[PDB]
């Protein structure tokens, strides 16, 4: 099997760059060195993410889109920077505004052929292909827009294949932006209709859980980046691996989605232990159950305390009990029955990777399904019509060829999507 | 005389490597001796590739090993109809290209998961295919239905519901071994936190030894695979009965080991100790297969039995004055070198067709509606050629397997 990674917009950019750092270590790929894997295991499936060419080169197999050069200049100036074939950046040199209208309809608009073209180049690379990996942030220009644009085509040309979309939703206390919610209510808009699997990440729900659950002081970008790329490779990669129940995107994802919409999940780590001191190594397996299913440690910005479950899927990958782990998941689901909804006997899905993340001895990826979620789109939601009533920054948009109707679009469409997760959470 | 054996689903696999291993080590063939006589199929690759990567490497034929490089997918239609359809001609031809090289075959012991994707869909058209090109056979599916409580797959019911609709008009008798039911043995019987997948496996690697292996082997009580059938479905439904085995002793904790058959016997009927979370809640037996093996005498059977018989809180249906094929073989068990299996001198893997699944099923088939209920994901299996008709149309097909099951019995 296979997926083709696409890193929209400079956050998502960054994040490739993290998502990459990571990935290549656990499948021992050097910048542009080959595979010095510790063991052999970590190069029967790496396929799912690059290409033979030379035979020491296997170059990561992702798109990197955006109309700032700087960025890409700076990815591409630093550390594995060097492992991506130069085909693979699709630049726009263009003025990468931070406008949504100007990186969906008239400056990515253009550099779309372009891209769709490689998105092709890639695709037909060889054996089957399962789906696209899309990091982006919904808070911009070359990220909601041009890339929720890269998908709508992508969602045409095979509406066969999955698509897995890793979206920065606007945090909550402080915007690192000001129309976020009309960058980003247009986005989510083009998602619940394209990608069938979204995972949602908060730059301060990360901070919290990387400030008090790794007593980490500065907590850098790098670090976030870090601690999610984690996440997106316990996800794919991990399953791409044996497992006495081993699962695979499509499980993952016809097993947590239960409506159409597409609904989005709210991923979180196992081991998420301080360094020195905490390497506590309660890890036998109700410690990290405890952990995944706390409040905090939820990548998302709400708390699942406040709203029901539809699914759950514990990707586990570290030797374990099928019998302390079939086990635990339940105790979990009867302790908790309140907020787990009931119309699914057994909503969560167990996983059951074998080989666990590189340095670590059991670790387990979360990818909850909650209708807490509803409490963030609300947020977005909000946010847009307070603005919109007085249309803002819209001349912005509409300035660049956009539509007084197509921001009611979105908001409506998004805003409904509040609405029905929540016919469930009742 | 012998009966292929195809082993479904990454499950049906992982308990064939099991069952697979089993053998050998009771034959005497290593790694690299004779040739299988079974097949492997899924639709995930890197699992039939373990046993192509793994032990029992090289004793098998890339040939009765099919993949299907495509997608899984924990959903029955599509293992069923769309992609699983793909597969199947070529599946068949082997169950077609080794049921021939043999000599006057008895039947398939196929090897399923029953909720899974390329084990419930599958299977459900390989039985379905096999029950038009050999209806002149026998078809025992052994399979291992959803855990109770402990169930996977979000959806699993879905994928239950459909494949005993599907298979139930094509098998001659399945058998059925409870995941979870089979961990509290190995809790309560044999003390183990620790179970991996490789040990319930290694448990029905053992069951099964005893009703193929052992039994299509000389002894002084052979019962053939039509035998079963014939002596244990009373009716036309696939009927299931269930699988459970004796000497489950700790090889390390306790050891009474020397436990003569009128004790291994009467450890068959407490329900704590059968594979199968269907406690004889109610359900009474209509037919058990004792199948012993090691050194038994035909005696202490006939009488460990007949006190039985007569426990009456055992009760046995109505219209069965006598439910009791009693199966002898010589050849005592063989437990892993060193796995966690006592090693005793005789057991009893003692199956059968208990009223008491009027439960399991009820069980099973609540879940479903939940759901369904709600159409919950099933546009995960419209969108793979199926209609709200095979679900709405297989679930008014188990509600006549919850009434089959209890007018059989419960009535006099
Ligand atoms: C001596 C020792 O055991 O060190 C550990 C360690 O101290 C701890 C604290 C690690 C450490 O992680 C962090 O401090 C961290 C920093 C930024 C963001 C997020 C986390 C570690 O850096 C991370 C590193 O993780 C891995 O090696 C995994 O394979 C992980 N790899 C990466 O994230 C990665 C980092 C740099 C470069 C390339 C990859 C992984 C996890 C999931 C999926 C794929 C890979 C580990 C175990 C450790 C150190 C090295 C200190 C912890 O994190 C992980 C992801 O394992 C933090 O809590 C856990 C518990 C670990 O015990
Ligand atoms: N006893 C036993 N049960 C297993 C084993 N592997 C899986 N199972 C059970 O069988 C079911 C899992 O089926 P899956 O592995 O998801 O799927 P599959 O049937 O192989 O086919 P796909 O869905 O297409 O992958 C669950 O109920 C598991 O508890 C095993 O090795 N032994
Ligand atoms: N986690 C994370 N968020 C980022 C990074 N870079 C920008 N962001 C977030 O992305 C939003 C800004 O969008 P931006 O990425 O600049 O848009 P674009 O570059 O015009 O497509 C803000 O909410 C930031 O917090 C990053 O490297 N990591
Ligand atoms: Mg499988
Ligand atoms: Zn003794």
């Amino acid at each position: 099997r296979e997926i083709v990674h696409i890193q929209a917009g400079q956050c998502g950019n960054q994040i490739g760059a993290k998502f990459w750092e990571v990935i290549s270590d656990e499948h021992g790929i050097d910048p542009t060195g080959s595979y010095h894997g510790d063991s052999d295991l970590q190069l029967e499936r790496i396929n799912v993410y690059y290409n033979e060419a030379a035979g020491n080169k296997y170059v990561p197999r992702a798109i990197l889109v955006d109309l700032e050069p700087g960025t890409m200049d700076s990815v591409r100036s630093g550390p594995f920077g060097q492992i991506f074939r130069p085909d693979n950046f699709v630049f726009g040199q263009s003025g990468a505004g931070n406008n949504w209208a100007k990186g969906h309809y008239t400056e990515g608009a253009e550099l779309v052929d372009s891209v769709l073209d490689v998105v092709r180049k890639e695709s037909e690379s060889c054996d089957c292909l399962q789906g696209f990996q899309l990091t982006h942030s919904l808070g911009g220009g070359t990220g909601s827009g041009m890339g929720t644009l890269l998908i709508s085509k992508i969602r045409e040309e095979y509406p066969d294949r999955i698509m897995n979309t890793f979206s920065v939703v606007p945090s909550p206390k402080v915007s690192d932006t000001v129309v976020e919610p009309y960058n980003a209510t247009l986005s989510v808009h083009q998602l619940v209709e394209n990608t069938d699997e979204t995972y949602c990440i908060d730059n301060e729900a990360l901070y919290d859980i990387c400030f008090r659950t790794l007593k980490l002081t500065t907590p850098t970008y790098g670090d976030l980046n870090h601690l999610v790329s984690a996440t997106m490779s316990g996800v794919t990669t991990c399953l791409r691996f044996p497992g006495q129940l081993n699962a695979d995107l499509r499980k993952l994802a016809v097993n947590m989605v239960p409506f159409p919409r597409l609904h989005f999940f709210m991923p979180g780590f196992a081991p998420l232990t301080s360094r020195g001191s905490q390497q506590y190594r309660a890890l036998t397996v109700p410690e990290l159950t405890q952990q995944m299913f706390d409040a905090k440690n939820m990548m998302a910005a709400c708390d699942p305390r406040h709203g029901r479950y539809l699914t759950v899927a514990a990707v586990f990958r570290g030797r374990m009990s099928m019998k302390e782990v079939d086990e635990q998941m339940l105790n979990v689901q009867n302790k908790n029955s309140s907020y787990f909804v009931e119309w699914i006997p057994n909503n969560v899905k167990t996983a059951v990777c074998d080989i666990p993340p590189r340095g670590l001895k059991m670790s387990a990826t979360f990818i909850g399904n909650s209708t807490a979620i509803q409490e963030l789109f609300k947020r977005i939601s909000e946010q847009f019509t307070a603005m919109f009533r007085r249309k803002a920054f819209l001349h912005w948009y509409t300035g660049e060829g956009m539509d007084e109707m197509e921001f009611t679009e979105a908001e409506s469409n998004m805003n409904d999507l509040v609405s029905e997760y929540q016919q469930y959470q009742d | 005389r012998e009966c292929i054996s195809i082993h479904v689903g990454q499950a049906g696999v992982q308990i064939g490597n099991a069952c697979w291993e089993l053998y050998c080590l009771e034959h005497g063939i290593q790694p690299d001796g004779h040739v299988p006589r079974a097949v492997f199929v899924d639709l995930e690759p890197t699992v039939i590739d373990e046993v192509r990567t793994g032990t029992y490497r090289q004793l098998f034929h890339p040939e009765q090993l099919i993949t299907g490089k495509e997608d899984a997918a924990n959903n029955y239609a599509r293992g069923h109809y769309t992609i699983g359809k793909e597969i199947i001609d070529l599946v068949l031809d082997r169950i077609r290209k080794l049921a021939d090289q043999c000599t006057g075959l008895q039947g398939f012991s196929v090897f399923h998961s029953f909720g899974g994707g390329t084990g419930s869909g599958f299977t459900s058209l390989l039985m379905e295919r096999l029950s038009v090109d050999y209806g002149k056979k026998s078809k025992l599916e052994f399979s291992i239905y959803p855990a109770p409580q402990v169930s996977t797959a979000v959806v699993e019911p879905y994928n239950s519901i459909l494949t005993t609709h599907t298979t139930l008009e094509h098998s001659d008798c399945a058998f059925m071994v409870d995941n979870e039911a089979i961990y509290d043995i190995c809790r309560r019987n044999l003390d183990i936190e620790r179970p991996t997948y490789t040990n319930l496996n290694r448990l029905i690697g053992q069951i099964v030894s005893s009703i193929t292996a052992s039994l299509r082997f000389d002894g002084a009580l052979n019962v053939d695979l039509t035998e079963f059938q014939t002596n244990l479905v009373p009716y036309p439904r696939g009927h299931f009965p269930l699988a459970t085995y004796a000497p489950v002793i700790s090889a390390e904790k306790a050891y009474h080991e020397q436990l003569s058959v009128a004790e291994i016997t009467n450890a068959c009927f407490e329900p704590a100790n059968q594979m199968v979370k269907c406690d004889p809640r109610h359900g009474k037996y209509m037919a058990c297969c004792l199948l012993y093996r090691g050194d038994v005498v035909p005696k202490d059977v006939n009488a460990a039995i007949a006190t039985i018989k007569t426990k009456r809180t055992i009760q046995f249906v109505d219209w069965c004055p006598t439910g009791f094929k009693v199966g002898i073989n010589y050849e005592p068990p063989t437990v892993v070198p060193g796995g966690d299996l006592a090693k005793v001198q005789r057991a009893v893997c003692m199956l059968s067709n208990t009223t008491a699944i009027a439960e399991a099923w009820a069980r099973l088939d609540h879940k479903f509606d939940l759901m369904y209920a709600k159409r919950a994901f099933v546009h995960w299996y419209v969108g793979e050629g199926m209609e709200e008709g095979e679900f709405s149309e297989a679930r008014e097909d188990m509600a006549a397997l919850e009434k089959d099951y209890e007018e059989v019995g419960v009535d006099s």
